[PDB]
């Protein structure tokens, strides 16, 4: 109320410093939340107040006032605001340093709160005289870190002020306080990126002309700032810096360091030049100037780290640097001080880096020089420094890294240098960690024949490392033992080294790392790992240690801690060709490994069915029913479909049982084959998982159990459909098929499926397709060529009301042929010709069969199908002559060598149908992953794209096609064909008024349009060009045929208007080249207007396709620099309610 | 499909709609079931995204708007 604001007032002058503080607390606090109806006199008294204990003689009061300074103008009257900027402002002019220093946090203070536009250009006019050049140097100072950071915290205001910031700031550049120089260095570098557009122009005009006088380093250091925070637009200055910056790099004076410092920051920045050899050898004779009393070293510095630059940042230069003296001057320049040779180390480790992979490749040129490299960090491992050494360590590491056994050769005089290193004592724990790191490095990253001589030299350092207070050290050298262990003694490949001398000692430094006793959790998972390993290599060593260290698996398995370590080592142990006796341990193991199913645990869950499964295959003759029970109880729960991953290992567990264990196969007829049978429909089942559980049945069908039994299986199988997915059918057809195939006396069986299929009474259309892709899969592997009303029932099925039977039995017709090819295939290949009404279904099934049928077996009858296929080219009906296309596509893939120059030989004088079906054929050849046709597909594809590309109207479609799809799946083909086939579609991408043929009727017309569908095919290809093939491309020939494709058919317009989005994110610049010629269609998309007494469908047709180009021209503003506005703002009551709908 | 049923879209919605976003979701499930067996999960992470931007271009070429917030969904 005004009551507080009055007494609140009344006590600020109470004369009493503690009156003072809390009165002035308390308004500060009111302010910060929300002050309430605070009358202009209370804001007036206010404001006079604060001011007027600013200038009070206690700090803390005038520094609670400066607090309170800040909210206080969130809520006040302009004119408040501005005659407070005016007392800052004329107070910072005061002769008392006091009141200057008050102000100046005041103004700032004040600066930062505001996030408005009159109070900048009050303060700027203020300073703009403040900055001057003047007598008053501490003036200056204040007003050019006040203007600096008002710069900083916003630039986009203050345009019409920038030429008199500039003029007030050029002239400080030559003031003889350094001080001043660096400051107004900074505000001219903050204020280059609010600005105008010209003003740079200016700036670089009075920096070029200043530059070729007299001369000092200020200059270029303020170049060098101004190119760091903007590079982009002083790019274009490039050809008019360098040479004058060249013709100062032989001053004797040490002023190279800028000169390097502004290279430096230009190759970080500015990536297009064209300079790179000239100054690459001003480094490279610049590095080796020498000649703490002379100051001549900050210069190599310089010269040492601008070559990172010019390393990291370029790619395609990597055969130039090998080749030339860049790493050759750097290997031989590496005895010199610490800091220089620690730059110089990074800067070999930037350019092994870069080395890295995504006739010479830069691999064999750094293989040829890796020996003086060798010699160098030999000869620099003898340093007392330990930074030199971490270094070298990791120069060692990243070496291996990069390429793997590069040092073969070089290990004897390597491993003096790493044991100097581990076994010195001044060295620290870095130095230890790195080196145990890059000893395991090497030891993982080349073969075990080299490192045996070594071998006693290198077991007692481990072994002491081991023995270390700290724990990583102790980790880092457990991990080194364990590929010693793997080392010593390999399983993979025979070897006669001995490594039995060696056994206790790496027994002895882990079994004790064993027993934990309050430890780290990563010491014991390493210990747990190294023991495993250990367990598993050298067991056979081990005395009567081995039942003893057992149990420790057992307890480690009770903890969480070491659950997975312990399981994936128990894992690892049960499978090694030492059969290591684990019966003792397996009787309690196997219950508390099952236990952890319960549990919501996926990794834990596969690794205990792991170990699960290989301990029940290695052993089994020690297994009891208690703990088969025990862990068959949780199988049901483990068996959905949620999880296909879990129910397949729960699949393979349940078939090693049986295959090791039958007798306890009764216990799986309760839940389990309830789930199991509930999986087998599930939609979403497929992979191996699938051929898994088949492998299961199988084995079931071989043990033989009461209510298990062929018949019981079958029942339980074809229950429901006897009384929906389809690939619950292929399923179910599947698992019958394997059954089958388990039990090869099984004649009734099919007799009984083709009494099924042919009984038309009482028959559903599910039952006859069960019956048919049964049959079909059984007959994919027995012979059925004994078996008479097969083929006859089959051609019956043919004439089917339902297109699932049709389907099923082509399918099906087929199917048994890949069993006996000469009875069948002859007879399918007779009745394509003979009857002309069914000969669709025979072709998918001859597909089906060439699919199929294995090679070898398809040989002969190679030419006979190609030459029914060749017969069928010409064909009345569409469908027939695209099945005939895929079939010869298919059949190209077997013996490609033969029959490809015959396709290849008959784009001389084919026909049109002829010529479209050999292009078809060709587009079914291409798949994503690898295959031996590549290189032939590579060398002849030139033709089918290039040649063929406008005999005609529907060759050219097709040639489209196959260019799409191949450029879709494998663009490595049509990669270096990019230049001689672009211009053609360029072409096709035209308009074209010889296909119009306008059918008119009244007042309506309807126009029909025969190439759309190759301008569609076309645009098409050019947006899937994007995916892949975007960088070796002329943009420019691209985005005038987008602008032409603008305003194309309407089909076309939303693909055009998604390829703008798409190029909005890709290559921003380009389309801001383009940005005036690609909006007008735009904008004509978001006004046309349509003809009255239309339908509503095309009401509503035009406010998708103006909410598309509303979208894409909102993706367009996206650009950082498209301030530029081409007429944008004409937002009427209708077109402005596009943009919320949008966004 | 958009214009019968007299925008007013329940046989879109009955017939069409409802069935691909099964098939869809079926298909996605088993290739990202399939795909994170064998391959890792940074090759994952591109497949997902450019499995994204096809179903972003299909959806805009040939599909209805009101079936653009579903199927990203």
């Amino acid at each position: 109320a005004s009551y507080h604001i009055s007494n609140l007032l009344e006590k600020m002058t109470s004369s009493d410093k503690d009156f003072r503080f809390m009165a002035t607390n308390d308004l500060m606090t009111e302010l910060q939340k929300d002050s309430i109806k605070l009358d202009d006199d209370s804001e007036r008294k206010v404001v006079k107040m604060i001011l007027k204990l600013l200038e009070d003689k206690n700090g803390e009061v005038q520094n609670l006032a400066v607090k309170c300074l800040g909210p206080l103008v969130s809520k006040v009257k302009e004119y408040q605001v501005e005659t407070i900027v005016d007392t800052l402002c004329t107070n910072m002019l005061s002769d008392k340093e006091q009141l200057r220093d008050i102000s100046s946090i005041g103004l700032k203070t004040v600066i930062g709160e505001l996030p408005a536009a009159n109070v900048c250009k009050k303060i700027t006019g203020r300073l703009t005289s403040a900055i001057a050049k003047q007598e008053d140097v501490s003036v200056q100072l204040e007003a050019l870190d006040i203007m600096a950071d008002m710069l900083s915290r916003q630039g986009g205001l203050l345009v019409n002020f920038h030429p008199s910031i500039l003029t007030c700031l050029l002239p400080q550049l030559t003031s003889p306080r350094l001080a001043v120089r660096k400051r107004t260095i900074i505000a001219l570098g903050h204020l280059v990126m609010s600005c105008f557009v010209d003003l740079i122009e200016h700036l670089l005009s009075e920096l070029s002309k200043n530059d070729s006088m007299s001369t000092t380093r200020t200059y270029i250091q303020c170049i060098a700032a101004i190119s760091r925070q903007a590079g982009h637009r002083i790019g274009e200055y490039l050809e008019k810096i360098i040479p004058l910056v060249v013709k100062f790099c032989n001053v004797d004076d040490d002023e190279l360091r800028e000169y390097c410092i502004q290279a430096f920051e230009s190759f970080v920045r500015r990536c297009p030049k064209e300079v790179y050899p000239h100054v690459s050898t001003i480094i490279n004779i610049c590095l080796k100037y020498l000649t703490d009393d002379d100051m001549s070293w900050k210069v190599r510095r310089a010269a040492a780290k601008c070559l990172d630059a010019v390393v990291s940042t370029r790619h395609e230069m990597l055969p130039e640097f090998y080749k030339t003296v860049s790493p050759a001057l750097i290997s031989r320049f590496k005895e010199r001080e610490e800091n220089v040779k620690a730059d110089v180390f990074h800067a070999y480790l930037s350019l092994l880096k870069q080395t890295r992979p995504v006739g010479e490749t830069p691999l064999t040129m750094l293989q040829s020089q890796v020996p003086n490299i060798v010699k160098a960090l030999h000869k620099q491992m003898k340093e007392k420094s330990v930074k030199t050494r971490q270094c070298c360590f990791n120069m060692l590491t990243e070496l291996v890294n990069v390429l793997p056994g590069a040092l073969t050769q070089h290990i004897p005089v390597l491993v003096p240098g790493i044991i100097f290193s581990l076994n010195d004592k001044s060295s620290s724990s870095n130095l230890k960690i790195d080196a145990l790191s890059c000893l395991y490095v090497i030891l993982c990253n080349h073969s075990p024949q080299v490192f045996h001589p070594h071998v006693q030299a290198l077991v007692p350092p481990v072994v002491a490392c081991v023995g270390d207070p700290f724990y990583k050290i102790t980790s880092e050298a457990l991990l080194v033992t364990q590929q010693l262990v793997k080392v010593i003694r390999p399983l993979d490949q025979p070897s006669s080294f001995d490594a039995t001398p060696y056994i206790k000692d790496l027994f002895t430094c882990t079994i004790k790392r064993l027993k934990a006793a309050d430890i780290d959790q990563e010491v014991k998972e390493r210990a747990i790992s190294c023991m495993g390993q250990i367990i598993c290599n050298l067991g056979d060593n081990l005395g009567s240690d081995l039942p003893n260290t057992l149990q420790i698996f057992l307890e480690r398995l009770k903890n969480e801690i070491t659950r997975l370590t312990t399981v994936k080592a128990l894992t690892l142990i049960a499978g090694s060709p030492l059969k290591i006796d684990l019966r003792p341990v397996l009787g309690e193991g196997v219950p508390i490994l099952a236990s952890f199913l319960r549990k919501n645990q996926r990794a834990l869950k596969l690794g205990t069915l792991s170990a699960l499964d290989i301990l029940i295959k290695n052993y089994s003759d020690s297994l009891t029913a208690a703990m088969i029970d025990a862990v068959l109880d949780e199988l049901p729960p483990l068996i959905s479909e949620s999880d296909m991953h879990v129910s397949q290992m729960a699949i393979s567990f349940l078939t090693t049982l049986a295959k090791v264990y039958p007798s306890s196969l009764s216990k799986i007829s309760g839940s389990i084959l309830n789930e199991l049978i509930g999986l087998v429909r599930s939609p979403l089942l497929q992979g191996g998982a699938l051929s898994a559980m088949l492998d299961f049945f199988q084995a079931l069908v071989v043990t033989g159990t009461n209510n298990l039994g062929y018949m019981d299986l079958l029942r339980m199988l074809t229950g429901p459909v006897y009384s929906t997915h389809k690939q619950s059918y292929y399923s179910i057809a599947k698992c019958v098929a394997a059954l089958t195939r388990a039990c090869p006396k099984e004649g009734p069986a099919v007799v009984g499926q083709f009494i099924q299929d042919v009984k038309n009474s009482r028959s559903t259309d599910s039952i006859r397709l069960l019956a048919l892709l049964s049959l079909g899969e059984v007959g994919h592997h027995i012979d059925l060529s004994g078996q008479l009303e097969l083929k006859s029932v089959i051609l019956e099925a043919f004439s089917s009301p339902s297109e699932e039977v049709k389907s099923a039995a082509s399918y099906a017709l087929g199917s048994i042929s890949v069993g006996n090819l000469p009875e069948y295939l002859p007879f399918v290949l007779q009745e394509i010709t003979s009857q002309p009404k069914r000969q669709y279904l025979l072709l998918h099934s001859l597909k089906e069969i060439i699919s199929s049928a294995s090679v070898v077996g398809l040989k002969p009858y190679v030419e006979n199908i190609w030459a029914l296929l060749l017969k069928h080219c010409e064909c009345a009906e569409e469908g027939t002559r695209n099945v005939v296309a895929e079939c010869l596509g298919k059949l190209t893939l077997i013996d490609p060598e033969t029959l490809l120059p015959r396709l290849k030989g008959y784009l001389i004088s084919g026909s049109s149908y002829a010529r479209s079906s050999v292009v078809t054929a060709v587009k079914f050849t291409i798949s994503d992953h690898p295959q031996p046709i590549d290189p032939l597909l590579k060398n002849c594809i030139g033709d089918f794209l290039k040649t063929l590309e406008d005999p005609d109207l529907n060759v050219r479609r097709v040639a489209l096609v196959t260019f799409n799809s191949a450029a879709h799946n494998k663009p490595s083909l049509i990669r270096d064909l990019l230049d001689t086939v672009l211009p053609h579609l360029y072409n096709e991408t035209k308009v074209r008024k010889e296909l119009i043929r306008e059918v008119e009727m009244g007042p309506f017309k309807h126009t029909v349009d025969d190439g759309l569908d190759i301008r569609k095919a076309a645009f098409e290809c050019m947006y899937t060009l994007l995916d892949s093939c975007l960088d070796r491309l002329d943009i420019f020939e691209f985005l005038n045929h987008v602008e032409d494709g603008l305003k194309d058919h309407y089909d076309i317009k939303m693909l055009t208007f998604l390829m703008l989005v798409r190029l909005s994110t890709l290559c921003p610049s380009a389309v801001l080249q383009r940005l005036d010629r690609l909006v007008e269609p735009l904008r004509a998309t978001c006004t046309t207007k349509v003809k009255a007494n239309s339908v509503k469908q095309e009401f509503e047709k035009q406010d998708e396709l103006k909410r598309s180009a509303m979208r894409a021209v909102a993706a367009l503003l996206t650009i950082p620099e498209a301030e530029k506005s081409p007429l944008m703002s004409e937002f009427q009551s209708q077109i402005s309610s596009n943009p919320e709908l949008a966004a | 499909y958009v214009e019968l049923g007299l925008p007013t879209l329940t046989v879109y919605k009955e017939s069409f709609e409802s069935q691909f976003l099964a098939d869809t979701e079926r298909f996605y499930t088993r290739e990202s079931t399939e795909f994170l067996q064998q391959n890792p999960v940074t090759e994952y992470m591109k497949k997902a995204e450019a499995r994204l931007l096809e179903e972003q271009r299909r959806v805009q070429v040939y599909l209805h708007e009101s079936t653009q917030d579903e199927l990203a969904r």
